[PDB]
RNA sequence: ACCCACUCGGCACCUUACGAGAAAUCAAAGUCUUUGGGUUCUGGGGGGAGUAUGGUCGCAAGGCUGAAACUUAAAGGAAUUGACGGAAGGGCACCACCAGGAGUGGAGCCUGCGGCUUAAUUUGACUCAACACGGGGAAACUCACCAGGUCCAGACACAAUAAGGAUUGACAGAUUGAGAGCUCUUUCUUGAUUUUGUGGGUGGUGGUGCAUGGCCGUUCUUAGUUGGUGGAGUGAUUUGUCUGCUUAAUUGCGAUAACGAACGAGACCUUAACCUACUAAAUAGUGGUGCUAGCAUUUGCUGGUUAUCCACUUCUUAGAGGGACUAUCGGUUUCAAGCCGAUGGAAGUUUGAGGCAAUAACAGGUCUGUGAUGCCCUUAGACGUUCUGGGCCGCACGCGCGCUACACUGACGGAGCCAGCGAGUCUAACCUUGGCCGAGAGGUCUUGGUAAUCUUGUGAAACUCCGUCGUGCUGGGGAUAGAGCAUUGUAAUUAUUGCUCUUCAACGAGGAAUUCCUAGUAAGCGCAAGUCAUCAGCUUGCGUUGAUUACGUCCCUGCCCUUUGUACACACC
């Protein structure tokens, strides 16, 4: 044929960030819970599920995409 | 090969056919391509009674060298049809005819 | 097969055809765990199998 | 001098073979394993090699005498079958010619191939047997090419990772052609489905048709192939299977050490022809009667009415039969097969046209039809696959199949008005009548049809008819090109198609060459089907109008046949 012509820069998949998983959930003094990170109010998902905190942003997870939440 | 094949025009010989015939083409143990034909019996090739008689088919052997053809041809004996012209259009069958006592002068019978 | 051994071809496929009319001869005269799978799921349907309770905030 | 009979000794020839030989053949090459008349000479697998060396003869050239080492499994003889030949003798054919017809080759375009160009212009095929072929009419798809973007749909086994998370997904933003979380910013989610590595698979229009199946094309518009009994040969083999004649034909007659047979040809099968004979038919049609309109009247002539009834089967339809067998007669010939003429017949060219078609051959084509397949390559930055766009159409030119024409046996405009083979919509948008709107293309409202029922009588085209034009590139011709409107489709730009006005090229019957064809054929002419969303200048079928000229021959060409030669048999590549 006429192999391997490849401008450089291969691209790379992804990491899925180590991330040892929710502290998020606040203790005040032994032992009440605070419960951090606000959860989602869509009939799919159970109050399980939290919501992410960017800028102008409080987004489900769990909902693959649906019902942005902003506050 | 040659036992295969003799073996089975053989059975279907021995079955009551009018004619068999076997092709195994293709390529067996060494490298170019070669075809044999075992064929006993009796055969037509040609016309109608090609639909009527000879049963014909096809069937590929895949073996690790390459992949054999073997193409069998069955001849039925047409006497035996049951539902068909019972014989090919070439058979002229004429009847044999019967001794005769001549003269015997005229002698007329009554009832 | 070469020619030099073709005897012993046509003895051995007529001995073949004589093991394969002796088969054909002898075939010719020879000698529940119900539990419905289908059912058993509407058989065992019966609860204490599930868990629902959910919304607070 | 000649004739006839004989007899010696000559050069030979003819037939036989008792006999001999491996055979070809041989009155010697016979009278040999039943091996002995006398005598001379040479040979002992093939090369090496008639070479080296010595001797001897010769003016020379060379003659006579004449080794070995080493190498090698064959060389050789006669005959048989093949295959081949730029040898001889015969045949067969409009893919040969003859007598002609209609042409292509010149032109414009259409199309395919080469070439060039290109990011790519994917590719197979190159004499008949590549080039309107791969059903190959590609806007996406197709699609194999090129510019770029995703995805795994990487089975399974072990190991590694890891429930403190193996892995999955994504809002917005950036980004990107893209409302692809492709990637990144941010950080929720997901739960053992994946990931990582190795082994092992998988896909591939990647390669190899010179590894194969299968299929097809070619030889073959041909007539060839074989076995039983017998005759010949030690044998492989041969005769049968053939000089001649005849046929489309190893089709027959006849001759005949052959006799009688089978595959292939023929038979057969399908289609187109003939039935006033049989069975019938509101999905086929006829007459009569109602019911019914028009024109004539003196009874008539011409229509309407899916059932208002009665009858029939000529036409139509398809079942079963019938018919042709080259019949009758006469010519011709070995009075054989046959063949030619006349009468009759629906039919007398194998009745016309097809389908099927033995044995064998080809390194013919097809891995790009196949989840047919060996092997090789590749397999995650992919030769997998999908998404976006481009390309297969690219244009100094060479070649092939075609299309349309150069006009007055014509264009044009009105008018007459006649086919046949098809196809047509279920979980659907196929074939479409009819009524309106529109110059047109088309649009819109409805309707019949899963069909002999509706489209459709497919009112097709040439053609026939009355006018306009007048030989002037003319009103022949319609390339090229501008502007406008519609249809197909997600998309029409490099313009899918259709309509309209305008633009009005080449081409005045075409060099050397070359194709096809013998009767409802050639040619002219359109139509249906295939392809198809849209696109036929292509193909496969169909009917319409309907000639001229052969009814012969081997000159050209192509192939079969013997004869013959061969040191070829992997068979003249
Ligand atoms: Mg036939
Ligand atoms: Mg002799
Ligand atoms: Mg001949
Ligand atoms: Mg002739
Ligand atoms: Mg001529
Ligand atoms: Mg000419
Ligand atoms: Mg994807
Ligand atoms: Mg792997
Ligand atoms: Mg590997
Ligand atoms: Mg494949
Ligand atoms: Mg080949
Ligand atoms: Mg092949
Ligand atoms: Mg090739
Ligand atoms: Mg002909
Ligand atoms: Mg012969
Ligand atoms: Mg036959
Ligand atoms: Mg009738
Ligand atoms: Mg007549
Ligand atoms: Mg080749
Ligand atoms: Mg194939
Ligand atoms: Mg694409
Ligand atoms: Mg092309
Ligand atoms: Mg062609
Ligand atoms: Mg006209
Ligand atoms: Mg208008
Ligand atoms: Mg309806
Ligand atoms: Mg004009
Ligand atoms: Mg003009
Ligand atoms: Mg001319
Ligand atoms: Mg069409
Ligand atoms: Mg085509
Ligand atoms: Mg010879
Ligand atoms: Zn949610």
């Amino acid at each position: 044929k006429k192999v391997y012509t490849t401008p450089k820069k291969i691209k790379h998949k992804h990491k899925k960030v180590k991330l040892a998983v929710l502290s998020y959930y606040k203790v005040d003094a032994e032992g009440k819970v605070t419960k951090l990170r606000r959860e989602c109010s869509n009939p799919t998902c159970g109050a399980g599920v939290f919501l992410a905190n960017h800028k102008d942003r409080l987004y489900c997870g769990k909902c693959h995409s649906v019902y942005k939440v902003n506050a | 090969i040659r036992r295969a094949a003799y073996g089975v025009v053989r059975y279907v010989m021995e079955s009551g056919a009018k004619g068999c015939e076997v092709v195994v083409s293709g390529k067996l143990r060494a490298a170019r391509a070669k075809a044999m034909k075992f064929a006993d019996g009796f055969l037509i090739h040609s016309g109608q009674p090609v639909n009527d008689f000879i049963d014909t088919a096809t069937r590929h052997v895949l073996m690790r060298q390459g992949v054999l053809g073997i193409k069998v041809k069955i001849m039925r004996d047409p006497a035996k049809s049951r539902t068909g012209p019972k014989a090919l259009p070439d058979a002229v069958t004429i009847i044999e005819p019967k001794e005769e006592e001549p003269i015997l002068a005229p002698s007329v019978k009554d009832y | 097969g070469d020619d030099k051994k073709e005897l012993s071809a046509e003895k051995e496929a007529q001995a073949d055809a004589a093991a394969e009319i002796a088969e054909d001869a002898a075939e010719a005269e020879d000698a529940a765990k119900k539990v419905e799978l289908d059912a058993e799921r509407i058989e065992t349907a019966e609860k204490e199998a599930y868990v629902p309770a959910t919304k607070v905030k």
